[PDB]
């Protein structure tokens, strides 16, 4: 039968396509999470320099 | 003739329906996209014109 090629037809597009959605879905979990990483890792080298600094400040003050 | 000739060009993966209109048949032959020509080939083999 003509019906039996049908059916194989979409099961093979709608696997496809939600391999490919899980593949954004992988990827933006993790350029997300890199990014959540960055974004502290910024926060640390901020604090440093605003604290080696402001020492300085206070040690050639006193 | 067309049927049987249809069938060996064709296989069993499709569908071959007609109704009547006043004398034979108009009819109708559905395949799969990509064995149209060998359709094609089985009516142009017979005589029939589409």
């Amino acid at each position: 039968k003509l019906e039996a090629i049908l059916s194989q037809e979409v099961e093979a597009e709608i696997q496809a396509l939600l391999q490919e959605a899980e593949a954004k879905a992988e990827a933006v979990k993790r350029e997300a999470e890199e990014k959540a990483k960055a974004l502290l890792q910024a926060r640390e080298r901020a604090l440093e320099a605003q604290y080696r600094a402001a020492l300085r400040r206070a040690e050639s003050a006193g | 003739l067309v049927e049987e000739a249809l069938r060996k060009a064709l296989e069993d993966r499709y569908l071959l329906a007609h109704e009547a209109y006043a004398g034979g048949v108009p009819a109708l032959v559905v395949v799969h996209r990509k064995e149209v020509d060998q359709a094609k080939a089985a009516l142009s083999r017979a005589g029939v014109a589409e």
